[PDB]
């Protein structure tokens, strides 16, 4: 028997699910066949409509107290929740019901972790975070837009393998992935230190792999593991390594708030 | 007669509700409804034009890359910027590799379980299954031994009593027509597909900096620093790595996906006679290869009343005929302003009043082209290519038809492509032709770098007064995408996205005309109204993306 | 008689010359010669004991990891350090995964072209080839389609006129006995092998910091920082990644390498009756799992005169019987001091005087165990395991024999393992059992970390005066390895490596007794003395590593 | 199509430099030998042995005169007239000088051939020297490391094949794309260095938080290479420092195999 997981998408772009299709340890096929039982996920479920609704209810009863609940996307509270309606009911209600019986609750992605892009600017739909919708519950936050999928998978594995969540910071983010500023573990720090800065994409310094601070890099104010774990498990692939500043997508008040080329505050 | 609701529609991107009236076991009328809105157009407003792409990319994570690219193209359109050719090669490789991933995942992970019964696969003889593909495919992973491994995984899943994503599927449904052996073949291919799509996205990641959500674009070109002799930048070693993944895509695409497309058609020939959504089709040209945002590798055009012979070519993203035709209405949508709006003058003012069969029933707007309803996406794209007399497209379609003929003794005519299966075929053809796009553009990049051109970025200037309008067109996996940006006093004063799934999924329009999803369902036989598999088959053929449709 | 020289022997590590006297087409006498020396024992002298492992690892890059591990074990022996159990788990995973790579590459890339004729493979019927393996293997990549792809690669290579590594091979030689179909099977497996060995080394890299030449050891334990909650260190995500590669090895090992071993034996049964190198065999226990450098997963022992029933178990790396037995002579080697030397008292003084049949003819020394010649390596290691009554080893041999029986109708007895093919079989059995070592030690590590033990390193103290001595034993891919360190006034005053290929390849000893390579060749039929394939077949079965043998 | 020919001669090599190729992914070793190049001579993989492989060498040297890339791993021993490495009865230095005569390009792969490496260290028992020292009239492309990331070699070869000339080289004839910068001038632990956050012993708290390894003897400050960026094995996150061990300076003459593991580097 494999540990049950219930995944509900709110105001999601599906990028957080799509992260799983890049994963290698486990791959998505090994995740769903070997590591977990994915009891509800609308992107992959064979069942639709009334049949998939049955699966949800069956799973909530059968696995009460045992399942991991995962939510991607923000939860819109404006106008009584009507900005995201599934089977005729506000998504906030589906989420609160599923949270009642959850052994652990995970907000995957910046949207569910802190509102993200969906809650930015004038916030048209009154989008909020999963934690805000579940004030009485401990929500594990795995931010990023989307996070490296292993930030999520290794959190789930810790719960399964050792019976408890990984250590968390004071935003309930796992320390193994979010315990340090990108700029406090970035391979271009020597260039920063020496005043060796890209000024425009395609200039000489940029073409020598210099620091991207003056292009608006938000590494100095963003917690994450983008410089170390990086992305896609091919080696050497993260925004800065490719030539673009960090935008702060992990970090509330940075990504989707500050302009790309706006300079970060350095501690 | 009776009224049914399918909510949620699964195995799509996003939140979709489909309603159907059924009369004498056949759908008589349908409603398509996008049930979630974010207001991404409003979120991006009032910002610097350069910042838009990183925000509006988050319209969709399935069709990641596409909104980013459309956004920078829109800004470049407004500002009159000619993108460096190297930046085009890189943009093109990303889009082609992304779309490869996208299409493979759609056929297998999203669509196959409409046509494939995993329970029946347990009864298959693996050796017979392998034998069925002799002279049909040269794929190296169709052995009885492969099929046995796959069958045992299904056996173990079922035995565990935890079906998960497979629970309460349409196993045994009367519309399921594959023999046990072909069901097993499909499940094996479903699992193999996951490796191929992973390789496609390794291409994307090495140029984009990650996927989902690339981070290598700019208004003015790309952030990739081309330097063959540079440490930490885009050098020959990194390019060689990209190439190693490009080369891993073709065999699966050609020997599995393309073949399975013909196989499904062969067993489900009635699905060539239903699921027609429109008589008009639009696609834009794609993959520009010159220094002036043109010279596209793929052609675009407009087909009216299904007449390929008199289609109108579109060879430029600045084509005023294309630009001037496009409007959207919110008469049957949950927005305030209902009259058709050109997107430079568009509004997106929420006005939710609940569902009404005759009133507003969707967060999706209703696009028209010169007042007509239009289907976009791979069917449109293939038909336009056939109308253009594109030899590569006719040849690739012919290969699929040749397999179908081998299996059934029958041929396919163009008239039969205006269907659920025709749509699926168009997507497959696209995936196949994109492998040549990748080879072509990798070679172009290597050659151009060799001539001494390492330019990737032209820094924009944005006048602090004046009003400038720009449109960024892109032929996305699900069809023609357009981002419409108005700049006034240096900032975005209006932003409107008109997205392919908006065209196809949009509700009844200003004249109460029916859009493609709604039209395609009329006449769908439904054996069991409690389990309307036949409806979902047709809807899935359009590859719905509702985060896209609504934004 | 006729005199032949094979120089260089290829498809080994390092520089080897073999000479043979042939009488009426049978080898009557042989000489083995290591023709390159570096003086690695002298290079490492007069350094801090902690520095030795990084230097002496470079004795060999084929058996990378092994000299590094033996070196730290030798220093730990001298200093009386008990290595933390987590450090043992990590060392064990590296060694097991390394050896997996090593053995796979030996069977395919180094050995197969002694037995396999690529020209003949061009004549194969791929379907017949696939059919031959029904009920012999469940491997998923034995389809006719796979075999056809492989056959076409060979065809294209031959047609190009650029054979490269395949040029002037022994195609059509009378000793080549495989039918076209089995030749094609082997070439397919040769190419598939390269992916499996790559996955094995991904395991090694994630703990070692790279491979070749790991960089995670220390006198005192390992440099890996265990912290499940730490960024940039050995956390659960990294461990999961390691596990993903561990899990990818088994199927190829079990369903291809193991099966091919039986297949080659089935077609070459005469090679069970020649190539006996010795009557005495030595192996050391390996993979310690306690906190005191003991509790080995694999047993060791000494077999005398091929009598398993009366073998002597070795269960400790501190065994005085083992330690005191080992000596080396340079009577027929290019060193000055010729009398047998215990390695703590060893010298390595070069004294090259050219080649002489009756004098000095090798840079390899002549090891003895209590004055006897001994074969080390996988044959020794398998025989010792069988003598110990290790069920896992008997079961794994029985599986190979069952396949052989299915193909020939015959069984194999232990007497037939004292042979070229027995030696190959011992290596295969080792590779198979090592997959269980990997699973076992990964689980042990995860469990131990779960109990709160994150310790990895005990900092040494090294007295600044006094003279003291240590020995580090390791059961390497090619057999028992020992590093012997004397420390005086805080620095290395003597360093002697006695390496498995030293035992096997060493020239005539102080009493002019013949070592395993030289003995194994007596009686070898040679159809064509210009092309002595038969000789190379037997020599290759020992997996020669001459950088190892000589250092 | 015809593939560009390569002749590979090993001198005082441990074979680690060849073995690097078996970890490569772009190209994999199978694609290297079947598609990218024609590997006309390599003793580790060649079917032919003895007199037959000797014929292959001579035939290749003649047929491809002026066209082939010569590659050497290992040091070349000059002491005692070259007898510390003898192949087919002749000193390896002679085989190398002969092959160099007709070479289009010459590459020393690894620290041993690049600058003598471990084999030439300390008392240097065999009078081992670099490839460049044995070929004073030739331009030798140096690809150091023990062994280098194989793509440091493969991308150099690809540049020669694709664009008809070597990649840009520094004043030690090392390709700038791989060796153009100090490891410490592109190391992700620089912030920790800058803050005084240092591991003092393996297994201590700082070490277990991924702090800088300077005080464990990291030689990154005096070693040129791409270990922190390209890393190893293409799995992501794998190089010595990332795994928890200081750089030993294996790339760099006078550092690796000279300085002790725990000896401190000079910082510029
Ligand atoms: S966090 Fe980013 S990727 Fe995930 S749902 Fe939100 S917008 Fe999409
Ligand atoms: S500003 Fe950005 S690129 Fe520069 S060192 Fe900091 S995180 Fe790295
Ligand atoms: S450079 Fe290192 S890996 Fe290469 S031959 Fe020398 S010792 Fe071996
Ligand atoms: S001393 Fe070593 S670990 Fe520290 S910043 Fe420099 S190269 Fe990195
Ligand atoms: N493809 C795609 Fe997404 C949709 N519809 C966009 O654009
Ligand atoms: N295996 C190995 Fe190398 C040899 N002989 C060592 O030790
Ligand atoms: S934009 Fe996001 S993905 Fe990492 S590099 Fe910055 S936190
Ligand atoms: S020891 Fe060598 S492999 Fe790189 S990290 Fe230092 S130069
Ligand atoms: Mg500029
Ligand atoms: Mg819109
Ligand atoms: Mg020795
Ligand atoms: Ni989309
Ligand atoms: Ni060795």
């Amino acid at each position: 028997q494999r540990p049950p997981v219930i995944w509900i998408g709110a105001q999601e772009c599906t990028g957080c699910t799509e992260s799983l299709l890049r994963a290698t340890h486990p791959t998505v096929e090994n995740l769903v066949l070997e590591t977990i039982s994915l009891e509800y996920h609308e992107v992959l479920s064979a069942a639709f409509g009334h049949q998939v609704e049955e699966n949800k209810h069956n799973a909530l009863e059968k696995y009460k107290g045992q399942y991991v609940l995962v939510v991607d996307g923000s939860i819109p509270l404006k106008d009584n929740g009507i900005y995201c309606m599934v089977a005729g009911e506000p998504i906030v209600d589906h989420i609160r019901k599923a949270a009642e019986g959850a052994a652990a609750i995970i907000a995957i992605g910046s949207c569910s972790a802190w509102g993200g892009v969906a809650a930015a600017g004038v916030n048209p739909t009154g989008a909020v975070s999963l934690q805000e919708v579940l004030p009485g519950k401990t929500v594990i936050n795995i931010p990023g837009c989307p996070p490296n999928p292993h930030n999520f998978l290794a959190t789930v594995a810790h719960i399964i393998t050792y019976g408890k969540p990984p250590k968390l910071d004071d935003k309930n983010r796992p320390t193994f992935a979010y315990g340090r500023l990108i700029h406090e573990h970035c391979e271009r720090r020597p260039h920063f230190d020496a005043g060796r800065f890209a000024k425009e994409f395609g200039d000489e310094g940029h073409r020598e792999g210099w620091c991207l601070y003056h292009l608006g890099c938000k590494g100095p104010e963003t917690y994450g593991n983008c410089s170390t774990l990086q992305f896609c498990d091919v080696g050497g692939v993260w925004p800065v390594a490719i030539g673009h500043p960090c935008y702060g997508c992990n970090e509330e008040g940075i990504g989707f708030h500050k302009g790309i080329h706006q300079l970060a505050n350095v501690e | 007669s009776q009224r049914i609701t399918i909510d949620p529609v699964t195995r799509i991107e996003g939140h979709l509700r489909i309603d159907c009236e059924i009369e004498n076991g056949v759908v008589s009328k349908a409603w398509a409804s996008g049930t979630m809105w974010r207001g991404m157009e409003e979120i991006v407003k009032n910002r610097d034009p350069r910042d838009a792409w990183m925000i509006v990319q988050r319209i969709c994570g399935v069709c990641t890359t596409t909104h980013a690219l459309s956004s920078v193209r829109a800004a470049e359109s407004a500002l009159n910027i000619d993108v460096p050719v190297n930046a085009q090669y890189i943009r093109n490789i990303i889009l082609a590799a992304h779309t490869t991933h996208d299409h493979i995942v759609h056929f297998y992970q999203l669509s196959a379980l409409d046509w494939v019964d995993i329970t029946s696969a347990l009864q298959a003889d693996p050796t017979k299954a392998s034998e069925m593909l002799k002279g049909v495919s040269t794929w190296h992973l169709n052995s009885p031994e492969e099929f046995t491994k796959v069958q045992n995984k299904i056996k173990d899943l079922v035995a565990s009593g935890q079906l998960g994503i497979f629970a309460n599927g349409y196993w045994g449904h009367p519309a399921m027509k594959l023999p046990p052996e072909v069901n097993l073949i499909a499940v094996a291919h479903y699992l193999q597909a996951l490796e191929c799509q992973r390789d496609a996205n390794r291409v994307v990641a090495l140029l984009g900096g990650k996927t989902p959500h690339i981070q290598n674009l700019a208004v003015g070109g790309v952030a990739n620093p081309i330097n063959l002799d540079g440490l930490g930048v885009l050098n020959l070693e990194r390019l060689m790595y990209i190439k190693s993944f490009i080369d891993k895509l073709s065999d699966f695409v050609e020997q599995v996906y393309k073949v399975d497309t013909a196989v499904i058609a062969a067993f489900y020939p009635e699905w060539l006679t239903r699921g027609k959504g429109a008589v008009n089709y639009l696609s834009v040209p794609e993959f520009p290869t010159d220094s002036k945002n043109g010279s596209f590798l793929f052609p675009g055009g407009y087909i009216e009343n299904a007449d390929l012979s008199s289609y109108r070519p579109i060879t430029s993203h600045s084509d005023e005929y294309l630009i001037k035709g496009i409007q959207e209405s919110a008469k049957h949508s949950w927005y305030k302003d209902e009259a058709p709006q050109a997107p430079w003058e568009g509004t997106t003012i929420p006005a939710y009043d609940g569902w009404s069969d005759d009133g507003k029933y969707s967060w999706v707007k209703s696009p028209t082209f010169y007042g007509k309803t239009v289907e976009v996406g791979p069917l449109a794209n293939m038909l336009v290519k056939l109308a253009a007399g594109r030899e590569s497209t006719q040849n690739k379609l012919n290969e699929i038809v040749a397999i179908y003929q081998k299996l059934t003794g029958n041929t396919l005519e163009v008239a039969q492509l205006h269907s659920t299966l025709g749509r699926i075929i168009g997507r497959t053809v696209h995936c196949c032709e994109l492998q040549d796009i990748l080879q072509n553009q990798y070679s172009a990049l290597i050659t151009n770098i060799g001539k001494g051109d390492h330019t990737t970025f032209v820094k924009p200037n944005i006048p602090a007064t004046g009003e400038f309008k720009g449109v960024g067109f892109l032929e996305a996996p699900r069809g023609m995408l357009s981002h419409w940006m108005v700049i006034k006093d240096g900032i975005i004063s209006n932003y409107q996205a008109v997205v392919p799934s908006t065209w196809n999924s949009g509700p009844r329009n200003f004249n109460d005309d029916v859009g493609p999803y709604e039209q395609s369902l009329v006449g769908t036989p439904v054996a069991d109204p409690n389990k309307p598999l036949e409806v979902v088959r047709t809807i899935h053929s359009f590859d719905p993306c509702m985060a896209c449709a609504v934004h």
